[PDB]
């Protein structure tokens, strides 16, 4: 079962900052009263975070990429987020991934789900309406685990995909903020690890209607990129991350991750080098003269018989292979041993016709 | 399972004996990488998998990291960084029918390689030509799975081998699977050698104030030594403080003199070790 | 020597059935994919149909509703069962096996070895 | 399919011979160790004897006075020429092969495949 | 020193192998220094039965 939404209202999406958020612990050890530098797929500071709104007429669930990785920021009241789609065409051809929290467990499949336009939960005003996909055929992975889950609640997730592994990281917090991101920092706490072994390059927030047409709860949330880049990350002498340096975001943090440190005292410190990228490639190459006679070999007045079968040499000439291969008037081209298209590319000795 | 249909088994929360499956004469191919064979028992694991499947005979070579091939690029990709074990047998006796086994199939076309531990079990039709499929066979169009015909009159090379690749995590999580030695008492205040779930060490074992996050089970000092580290039987934390060490001086006079030495503990009080302080 | 014989062309009443053959020697099909094509006097070779070795069928989509192709591997020989035959059904039919393996260059058809093809012709009689 | 089957079990007299056979079908004796097995009403399986493949016997200490264990490779067929049966020879007859090669499961009695086993009863009449 | 080996277990000659040759029959040093010499022998150690 599908439902089209058509009473939507047109809005382009918002955006906003991220500030210090989307750190998140690169492994499982524990570390005390460091500084470590460590390189990862991490969210950066200050970046353009998107912002979707769900408020009554607003229901924003877009087709967004996926790209090396993805923070997800939900400013929640009352429980309208559900659960996210990941996949690649979002149909039966491709295996796709599907995370749910519905009323009474968080459940995980990787199947060839053949999805809604609309995927979507429903709440009756109790929760009695699901429609995300119309068929489920092969399933590999499933995993049933306990519940994840004015604005009150701020619901942090980074998904990373390296190896057939996703990686999921999870941060709840108590806030009491209105409409935008709250600026702080919060290290996000690892939360599950998925053997799914599937290309994602697209994703889905799945969110609830609320039913008593449709309304929109009130809800809020933020998407964000992951890139690959090196953070300087502090542990207090409790373990906790309590501080975080971007070490390409301006030339002051920049000077803290080359000194591994904090706190700059004041002077002059070469911390980096400026480069110029190139811009185009420029292939100088002389001038394409002597031709090899191959017109006076196809195009020769009297051919011989073929016991008597006539035989030249071509040498000391460069051979335009181009103009053969892209004639129509030969009706056959048999080639052994080389590639047609890669005979311009070779260089040849003791050539005979 | 086929080969590009691979099936994957969460191995978790049970003791593994691995010298029950190497020292077994049935597995012609028996390749680890990362670990020693010998030294599995003495490991304890996190995030164990199996991927099982079938494949043809002189195709095991391509079951190994760095690998080229028709099943290594288009069906199982194994990471450079690979840590496991590569387990085969030959299966001819099961596999094979007189006719041909036809019920085994692999990915002969693929339109770019696999990324590592990818698993691709979509069925359109592949364009080996200029002309577009759209979905529909025709020239140089063709369904990409194609099937293995085993026979048991085949030569060693065409017959069929069933592969079992082990897939650990080394000692970076809290682990699940361990081998079968037995856990001794635990021994706090004295310098002992100690085993914590395959780390090994020498120390001594005390009550630590640090809290360790549920995910995290062992710390590194800034030597990236284990500085701390959590029983895996009661959920307390240690502190492993190293052995005491301390330089040792030989003070003497010239030979010539005499043979009468004092030695010096450098940084040692004299109540661990004509007594000075 | 590789080397694919057809048989069983001729004259056909319309609405008839007609039963083809591709008795082939010099290799087997456990191992390799087989197809069929037409040609048309006045059109180029148009792709019939394909036979894989697990005994998997493709057709082509304007041609299912009247064709059939099935092996004898024990007389290692193709067959195709036409039914219905109309007058653009008239064509020279070439049986050829598919080359999924090395190719040296283009091929605008994709086989390494083809038939000499038996001729069938739809007329009154 | 590896299947064991015995046959030969019976009535027979006290202080008299009796034949058994373990017809094997599904592998052959060339490669594997097979052993011979009692199960009498009130007790537990009871080891009687082993054939190898060179030809090696070992049997039960308690029991070597009264068995013969012989291979009949032409026919791939094990023999156990029992003698001198008396009243605590009422048995039913194992013959299973042993998984030298591997152990799957901690077995205590070291066998992989089993025999349905025949009844040989010993008694007045 | 000369003995006879199954056809595929001349692979566990040489020195770090392991196998049922290599840990129960016949060991060689990880420090070895010499050759290992191997051969058919199907016309020499192999009869009908
Ligand atoms: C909801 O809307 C979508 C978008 O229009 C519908 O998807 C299309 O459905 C038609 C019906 O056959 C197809 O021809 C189109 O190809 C579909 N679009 C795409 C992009 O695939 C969807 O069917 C609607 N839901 C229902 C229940 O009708
Ligand atoms: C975020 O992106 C939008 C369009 O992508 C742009 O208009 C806006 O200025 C950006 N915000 C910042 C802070 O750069
Ligand atoms: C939640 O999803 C699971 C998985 O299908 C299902 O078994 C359960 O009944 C669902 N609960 C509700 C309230 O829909
Ligand atoms: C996927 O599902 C379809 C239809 O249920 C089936 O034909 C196909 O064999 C399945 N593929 C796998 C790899 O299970
Ligand atoms: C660390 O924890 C202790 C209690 O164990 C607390 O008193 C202290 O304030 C904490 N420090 C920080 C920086 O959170
Ligand atoms: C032969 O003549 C044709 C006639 O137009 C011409 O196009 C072609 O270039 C000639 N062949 C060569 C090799 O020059
Ligand atoms: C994953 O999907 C994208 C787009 O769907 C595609 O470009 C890419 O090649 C795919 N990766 C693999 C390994 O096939
Ligand atoms: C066994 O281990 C579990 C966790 O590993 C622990 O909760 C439990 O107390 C242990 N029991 C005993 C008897 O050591
Ligand atoms: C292994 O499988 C065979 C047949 O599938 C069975 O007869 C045998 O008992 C099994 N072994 C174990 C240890 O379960």
């Amino acid at each position: 079962q599908c439902v089209n939404l058509t009473t939507r209202t047109q809005l382009p999406p918002a955006y906003t900052n991220s500030f210090t958020r989307g750190v998140y612990y690169p492994d499982k050890v524990f570390r005390s009263s460091v500084l470590h530098s460590t390189q990862d797929l991490f969210l950066p500071f200050f970046s353009n975070v998107t912002w979707f709104h769900a408020i009554h007429k607003r229901f924003d669930n877009p087709v967004l990429p996926f790209n090396d990785g993805v923070y997800f920021a939900s400013t929640e009241k009352s429980n309208i987020i559900r659960g996210w789609i990941f996949g690649t065409t979002l149909d039966s051809k491709t295996q796709s991934l599907l995370i749910v929290n519905n009323a009474t467990n968080v459940v995980i499949k990787v199947c060839e789900f053949q999805f809604c336009n609309d995927p979507f939960l429903g709440v009756y005003y109790m929760e009695s309406e699901f429609r995300v996909y119309s068929s489920a055929n092969n399933c590999t992975f499933e995993y049933v685990s306990q519940p994840f889950l004015n604005f009150k609640n701020l619901r942090e997730f980074v998904f990373k995909n390296i190896d057939g592994y996703f990686k999921i990281y999870s941060k709840h917090t108590p806030i009491n903020l209105v409409r935008d991101l709250p600026q702080g920092f919060s290290a996000l706490e690892p939360l599950v690890d998925l053997p799914i072994g599937i290309n994602i390059t697209r994703f889905q927030t799945l969110l609830a209607l609320h039913r008593s047409g449709w309304t929109a709860g009130a809800a809020a949330y933020y998407v964000g990129y992951l890139q690959p880049r090196t953070f300087l990350l502090k542990y207090n002498e409790n373990g906790t991350i309590t501080d975080a340096v971007d070490c390409a975001l301006d030339p002051l943090s920049e000077t803290k991750c080359t000194l591994k440190s904090f706190t700059v005292e004041k002077g002059i410190y070469q911390t980096s080098n400026f480069r110029v990228q190139p811009t185009e490639s420029i292939v100088r190459f002389p001038n394409i003269t002597n031709l090899c006679p191959f017109g006076e070999v196809f195009n020769a007045t009297r051919f011989a018989s073929v016991y008597a079968w006539n035989r030249k040499r071509i040498s000391n000439c460069v051979a335009d292979y181009s103009v053969l291969y892209n004639s129509a008037s030969f009706s056959t081209f048999k080639c052994y041993g080389v590639s047609p298209t890669k005979l311009n590319d070779l260089c040849f000795t003791n050539v005979y016709a | 399972a086929s080969v590009y249909a691979w099936n994957r088994k969460r191995i978790s929360n049970c003791v593994a004996d691995y010298s029950v499956l190497y020292n077994s004469a049935s597995f012609s191919t028996f390749k680890c990488y990362g670990v020693s064979p010998t030294k599995l028992n003495d490991l304890c694991f996190t995030n164990v998998y199996a991927d099982s499947f079938v494949i043809r005979g002189d195709e095991v070579r391509q079951i190994a990291p760095g690998q080229t091939g028709k099943i290594a690029d288009y069906n199982y990709k194994l990471p450079d960084d690979f840590t496991g074990c590569v387990i085969a047998w030959n299966s001819n006796n099961l596999d094979s029918k007189v006719g041909g086994n036809y019920n085994y199939l692999y990915r002969l076309f693929r339109k770019s390689n696999l990324k590592p531990f990818e698993r691709d079990i979509s069925t359109e039709i592949y364009q080996a030509g200029s002309t577009p499929c759209n979905g529909v066979e025709g020239f140089n169009c063709y369904f990409p799975l194609q099937s293995y015909g085993f026979q048991p009159t085949y030569g060693v090379g065409y017959q069929p081998y069933r592969v079992v690749v082990l897939s650990f995590e080394l000692l970076h999580a809290p682990a699940t699977v361990c081998g079968p030695k037995k856990s001794t008492n635990l021994v706090k205040n004295k310098c002992v050698n100690f085993n914590f779930n395959g780390l090994t060490g020498t120390g001594v074992l005390t009550e630590s104030n640090k809290k360790f996050l549920p995910f995290q089970q062992f710390g590194r000092d800034i030597a990236d030594t284990t500085d701390a580290v959590r029983d895996p039987q009661t959920l307390e934390i240690l502190d492993i403080t190293p052995c005491s060490f301390g330089g040792v001086s030989v003070i003497t006079p010239g030979t010539n003199t005499s043979n009468q030495v004092a030695v010096l503990y450098q940084d040692v009080n004299c109540t661990e070790v004509n007594v000075f302080q | 020597e590789v080397q694919l014989v057809e048989s069983g062309g001729g004259l056909v009443q319309p609405g008839g059935s007609l039963r083809l053959s591709c008795a082939a020697s010099g290799f087997t099909f456990d191992d390799y994919a087989m197809s069929w094509v037409r040609q048309a006097p006045g059109k180029g070779l148009e792709w019939i149909g394909r036979m894989y070795n697990n005994g998997r069928t493709s057709y082509n989509p304007s041609l299912k509703s009247l064709v059939t192709i099935s092996r004898d591997n024990s007389k290692n020989t193709l067959y195709l069962q036409m039914n219905s035959l109309r007058a653009e059904d008239t064509a020279t039919y070439y049986c050829a096996r598919d080359n999924l393996g090395y190719r040296p260059s283009e091929n605008l058809y994709g086989m390494d070895v083809w038939g000499q093809g038996t001729t069938v012709t739809v007329s009154s009689s």
